[PDB]
């Protein structure tokens, strides 16, 4: 009996319960072993043969590609990103309480039990884009230990439903709409470092990681836009880095606000002239706002 | 607010839900914590 | 948010079934949580197991229910093997690709209520899911 | 705890030839079975 | 009073010691001879050096550690060590059966194991009397049936009684805190504790 | 986690057979795991092959079954000479290229129970899976 | 290490054929993990080769047994220049690509038992593979 | 054949084995020219080999060598070389793995390199200054064999424990064609696992330290 | 005692030299006139300095080592070790019957091979006589037929009694160890040692 | 090592190969081996067009025991005994490396006649051999 990615699932299991991220459209995986190696050259013997050990399971890097899903679950990607949640709102706490980030379990199931099962996980990046294409979340995690396994836990009312239906971007500021619109692109993170534990009392046995601490948030995002112009000499679209800017952007599904934002801008002389603009939120700004809505 | 809770198993009669297993049961073809050296000297 | 309040039972051919449940109040003001077990006194459970949402779907067994040393919180529920087998006999028969031993059988709903008005008499769901069957070979 | 069996050719009666093969039994001979009832058993009636 | 370790405490995997370092001490006075003889003269006491230290500390841990130390340090009392590269049960038998002769003295033991113990001890095994708190090393070993002799460094510290009995097995050095009287904890902004490390020198 | 109650066997034809299990409670208080054997007295163990999952399949056999030790927690269960021969006829005919001795024979399923009942409920599956025979040419 | 029972065996036509084997019990609690000679006393061998699997195929040959050194774990089998060349008419014409000297000849297994403890015997199936024979040429 | 030679293998016929330790200091000095037409030649005076490496990658197996040598020049004639001739190419054959004669499932590819690390000795001096200077001996750093495989993910039953992800150690492990063989001993085994469309195994391959010396042999299609 | 190595455990594979440094300590009064001129003296014993290193190593091997160093200790014997690439043979032959007058001083020794020997040394070989500790360097060799001639250094110690016989193979030095009083081991997280060494000194 | 050897003779010249056996032990390291005595000893074989039973034979070597001490024995041919395999092996000579030529297949037995009226036989190499043309008398 092989096995086929085509017909492969992930099951994701937290605080008791479990979700079946259904429409997954792409992941990717490693495993791997550390070990210890010496050569000994010795003047006596000028060995030619290696002496090595086998030590610890490397910490595994996850990476997933999910659709929109209405009924929205995958909004728990956010809620254990570590995003304070108020039903469907989301909100960056300005500051934060935790200091391990939250720890949970994935398996992956395939046919003929020939699962595989990883134990301590934690999120470290999510990132998407709005870029004239079916809006797809990439997910970046890691995982300290890995194991295979013959069984999974069943989950069936907890399934991502159907893909909701396209729709154009909109960047806004205090309801000024900006014209002349390319991409929108943004990222959120939890930059953390594993602990590293192994001691003496390790020897002889197989070693894994089992604590991590964050180190950082962040959020951010990008916009490309054409060049363009009021009149000549206007002021209010000119080059200049503005800062303080109340900031909107939203589909017709999903919204996020920067309640004030500090903005470079760079130039591109490509064959129409384009804009960037890297927006970071200020230090006195207010919680970050993410809202997600439901198509009938 | 919360809800926890575990199968009823036969042995365990009943108490608190808890948020881990209890029991284990181990599996084997044979016993190694035997020698036949050993179970031989006890019966001769 | 229905995103937390379900689980879905597995319930396996010949052999009766039994959950044991613990109630706990919390508030995670200080960290780790503080935490207590809800005096279980005056409350009462029900749920029933049906083929299907529609009105008309049959109802496959009712729960026999049992709060068991109220001041800790613990409550128990279960089902006799004539349910077990009842049921078994008249869940759907397409077997699940991941796993050909199990079956699906139907929906279910666990709500509460309260018996003495307190500050309400009022009932809510507590738990929801649906139900699948893992058959079997021995008796 | 496992048990190593070593096999290697016979040319003549007690000399061998070099070639030499490696069987790895998950389960040592030692290790026993319900064997352990009948023993309990005999040294009962020992007793 | 152990040091805790995993061994007692698995849930607090961090306080395994990162690396240990085992130094003995062997105070001599040295000179050269321009013949090119050398000649030394031994006086003090040997004795045991260790050194640990740690990684990054999650607070729990660290309190456990902290009120560990302080409680020492009210006490006044002894830091018993475990030691894990030597736990070995190379040897068992009912230890407390053993006769050791009184009068025995300088580096040389001999015993009657009575028939009573099983194995034997190797080169580099710990070993312990039970009626002080030194910790000795075997050099050498030999078996004269149910007599057995060991040679032992340093040199014994005290002359046989004959109460004495031989200990193989779970020796704990009994140390006291050299570094301590500066001790204390960084404490960044992580939410994590750094820099501890300990200097532990045997006492009698 | 999962119980891990799937679990498959082989067995190898013309020889007996037998597999012992032990039940304990744990407790991981210290480095070395408090573990304890479960008191067996009164309980039974049963169980049974059959070609297919399904109302009328055949059977191809009962396990021999006893406690060893009440008190070490030991349960054993045990196929004869007899029973594996009559599994040998019946598993199926296909080989594979790289492991030609290796049969599909069957579906097992484990059973436990009180001799004397706890009544809310009474016995409980332990384990389940598939048996696979091994081919073999001596007597 | 890997548990492999299996190794395929190459006789010689016209020449009597036998092996040595060498039993020790390796323990890797310690470092490195000690080797001991396993004492051989009240074991005994058999094994038998036929042409195919089948409940059906007959019987080509079987082998002399005996213990050779029983403190030492040292025991011996053999076949008999006849039982070689009954081999050696039974086998196949095919040949093989990696050395066309080497014709199949069948199956065989080298089961044991032990008898020493209580007069009450077990047996398993310790070695297992292919048997071929290779042509020579100098009769 | 005698590139293993040259790379530093003791010979015996056509079987190669390494030498669990060895006598050199200084690799093995030889000495090339590249010919063509019209004495338009170039000599290579002083080289030693560094690598040699190959596939079974159900492709006709390719030989790789890395060489290095330190001094160059024009000339104008070679040495005739007319018996000495690389004969014709031998018929393409599938691999097989094998463990004491158990077959291997599911093979996808095996790749070897074997290695002789070196340095030059730096000699350059003021007794050299306003003339050209070149490198003329080197110093033998390391020897390496090293073997890669990669497999399709098979399992013979779902709680089976003989094909798991956890390294092996101590292996008999032996890779051949039908006309070469390679025989480790003992060995190592990482296992290395991706979740590609259909999952994919890579067993990292090395000696163990007691490990007897490697075999190689070469065979001759009729 | 003799170190132990992989001649005599050659099942101890790591327990070789990773580096070794030989070196010649030649104490003299050294002055330096306004006229240019440079004075040396000899006076005091020339004596060779070893410095060792080990390689990594694992624990079992350590303990073997240190066992030894300790038993040392412990009786105040002398270190015997043998270099293994002077060790590489050149000469051969029973040199027992090698005879050597008496009354020999000073840098050149002469003898009479009686054509026993085979081969000859060569310069940088190491010599020594039966009868002392002391090991010598050659510094050049000249045959006469069956009469040997060899310049060592340094000079010898001892004039000759007429009773040596010359060593060629397996030559000692004697030693003692100057690390001793303060010798120390660190675990690394790998489960190996790491750094151990050893700086020995010739003792006469 | 296995009991493959190929072998290369040269035409229109005498061939000879020689042997010794030990026993050996590890147990003492570096390896010990001593020569074994091959006192009552003896060889055989021969050397035939093809493996198939049916082949013809081409050739028989001589064979001897040369010292029972040193355990050591020899094998020949006579150049009589070559040339007629010269004249009967294959002809197809390499269009680039013409000299090698291959004849057949050969086995050598060795039969350890001894007292007590036992005997065994184990075969002691078995391979191919090749022919090299012999342009010169």
């Amino acid at each position: 009996y092989y096995s086929l990615m085509r017909e492969s699932k992930v099951i994701v299991e937290y605080d008791g319960r479990a979700f079946h991220f259904d429409a997954l459209s792409n992941y990717d995986v490693q495993t791997s072993y550390e070990e210890f190696k010496t050569l000994r050259r010795t003047i006596h013997r000028r060995t030619n043969y290696a002496d090595s050990v086998i030590n610890a399971q490397t910490p595994s890097s996850i990476s997933l590609a999910i659709n929109f899903s209405n009924t929205l679950t995958e909004a728990n990607f956010f809620e254990w990103l570590g995003f304070d949640r108020k039903g469907n709102t989301f909100l960056l706490p300005l500051y934060s309480n935790n200091i391990e980030p939250i720890m949970f379990n994935i398996y992956i199931v395939n046919k003929d039990n020939n699962c595989v099962y990883f134990e301590n996980c934690y999120v470290s990046t999510v990132d998407f884009s709005l870029d004239k294409n079916i809006p797809i979340l990439n997910v970046g995690i890691e995982s300290g230990k890995f194991s295979e396994v013959s069984t999974y836990r069943e989950a069936a009312s907890i399934i991502q439903g159907e893909a909701m239906s396209y729709s154009p971007v909109i960047v806004s500021t205090n309801g000024n709409i900006l014209p002349g619109l390319i991409s929108a692109s943004l990222s959120f993170q939890q930059q953390c470092s594993w602990r590293e534990d192994k001691s003496v009392f390790d020897i002889n046995k197989i070693y894994n990681n089992k604590r991590a601490y964050v180190n950082e948030m962040n959020a951010s995002a990008t916009i490309s836009l054409y060049y363009l112009k009021r009149f000549a000499g206007d002021m209010v679209y000119n080059i200049e880095p503005e800062t303080d800017v109340p900031l909107n952007i939203r589909n017709n599904n999903i919204s996020i606000d920067f309640p004030l934002a500090r903005i470079s801008k760079r130039l591109n002389f490509s064959d129409v002239y384009k804009v960037e603009w890297d927006i970071i939120p200020t230090a006195s700004s207010d919680p970050v706002r993410i809202d997600f809505f439901g198509e009938i | 607010k919360i809800i926890v809770q575990q199968i009823l198993n036969i042995d365990d009669t009943t108490t608190t839900a808890s948020k881990y297993p209890k029991y284990t049961v181990v599996l084997g073809n044979s016993i190694s914590s035997i020698t036949a050296g050993e179970l031989t000297a006890a019966v001769e | 948010s229905t995103e937390n309040r379900v689980i879905d039972i597995v319930v396996d051919e010949k052999v009766p079934y039994g959950l044991i449940m613990q109630f706990m109040d919390v508030d995670d003001s200080v960290y780790p949580p503080s935490e207590i077990p809800v005096n279980l006194t005056g409350y009462s459970l029900r749920g029933t197991i049906k083929s299907s949402l529609d009105e008309n779907a049959e109802t496959l067994a009712s729960f026999t229910t049992s709060i068991i040393d109220a001041a800790q919180g613990a409550a128990a529920i279960s089902l006799s093997v004539a349910d077990v087998t009842n049921i078994g006999e008249k869940a759907s028969k397409e077997r699940d690709k991941y796993n050909p031993r199990q079956r699906f059988a139907g929906y279910y709903d666990i709500l509460m209520t309260r018996d003495v008005i307190g500050s309400e008499v009022s009932s809510f769901r507590i738990m929801e899911g649906k139900v699948y069957i893992s058959d079997g070979v021995t008796q | 705890i496992v048990q190593q069996i070593l096999n290697i050719d016979d040319t003549t009666t007690t000399a061998s030839k070099y070639p030499k093969y490696t069987v790895v039994l998950g389960n040592s001979i030692s290790s026993i079975t319900a064997g352990e009832l009948t023993a309990a058993v005999e040294a009962s009636a020992g007793s | 009073m152990r040091l805790p370790d995993p061994y007692t405490n698995p849930e607090l995997s961090g306080l395994g010691f990162e690396s240990v370092n085992l130094i003995d001490n062997d105070p001599v006075i040295r000179d050269e001879l321009p013949n090119g003889k050398v000649n030394e003269v031994k006086v003090s006491a040997q004795y045991w050096g260790i050194n640990i230290s740690y990684p990054e500390l999650f607070p729990d841990e660290y309190s456990v550690l902290d009120a560990f130390i302080l409680e020492y340090k009210r006490t006044g009392g002894y830091i018993d060590v475990i030691l894990p590269q030597y736990e070995a049960f190379r040897v068992r038998g009912n230890t407390n059966l053993v006769n050791i002769p009184a009068g025995q003295k300088g580096s040389n033991i001999t015993m009657d194991t009575q028939g009573v113990l099983t194995g034997i001890p190797k080169p580099g095994d710990l070993f312990k009397l039970s009626n002080h708190p030194k910790v000795y090393k075997i050099t050498s070993f030999n078996r004269s049936g149910n007599s057995w002799s060991i040679n032992v460094y340093p040199d014994l510290f005290i002359t046989t009684t004959g109460a004495e009995k031989p200990v193989f097995n779970g020796i704990l050095f009994r140390t006291k805190l050299m570094n301590g009287d500066a001790f204390g904890s960084t404490l960044n902004n992580n939410g994590t504790y750094s820099g501890i490390s300990l200097n532990l020198r045997e006492s009698l």
